């Protein structure tokens, strides 16, 4: 949905499929599983090969820390009330990552 | 000295000459000590815009603000 | 195949068989044969009248 200068919004030709493939190249994808619910993320991260490329990086405990709105709570990660460390969950990457 | 004939939006002479480079949204001219910083050389077209028949002119892929999926190997004209 | 202002080429709406006719109406028509291939031709000529 995207509204127009009248003030309503319009969802006609606007599909997403041609917004899919693009997002899946230059983003990485997060996967948070808790016991009721799972979330899926996708966070830009910066090509370091290319000079003209000005993307601001991160490391993965601030792309974890910015997307969830998870609280920093003395240096810790809360979200929920749930702790979330690298030594209190299971981390699990496929080989390649 | 900007005697570009057709519009693709750039120096006729940095076409037909050594080459050019994109950079910050702009064309400059090609120097010899830009491989190190990352940068490449490109050479192109002037009598005609589209130099491979590609649907995007040469700036438009050059600067690549064209479609982000892509490769990069597809960046020069 | 026709190219508008942005550069680009369109194929839609623009049918062949409207210059058909006319052509035919204002040339000669020339077929060469080799061993291979063929060609056919059609070049305009001047009504003299």
């Amino acid at each position: 949905g995207t509204k127009n200068s009248s003030g309503q919004i319009v969802t006609e030709g606007n599909s997403w499929s041609d917004y899919i493939s693009q997002i899946d190249s230059i983003s990485a994808s997060i996967i948070l599983d808790t016991e009721n619910e799972s979330y899926e993320r996708r966070v830009t991260a910066k090509n370091l090969q290319d000079p003209e490329d000005k993307t601001p990086e991160l490391t993965i405990g601030e792309a974890i820390e910015k997307a969830f709105g998870a609280t920093k709570k003395d240096g810790l990660l809360y979200f929920n009330d749930i702790p979330i460390d690298e030594s209190c969950v299971e981390l699990i990457f496929d080989d390649n990552t | 000295d900007e005697d570009l004939d057709t519009d693709n939006d750039n120096i006729p002479d940095s076409y037909e000459r050594n080459g050019y480079t994109i950079k910050d949204l702009i064309a400059v001219k090609w120097e010899d000590s830009f491989a190190e910083q990352g940068y490449k050389k490109y050479v192109s077209n002037y009598l005609e815009s589209n130099t491979a028949g590609d649907p995007y002119t040469d700036y438009e892929k050059a600067s690549g603000s064209f479609d982000k999926a892509i490769k990069t190997e597809a960046r020069d004209p």
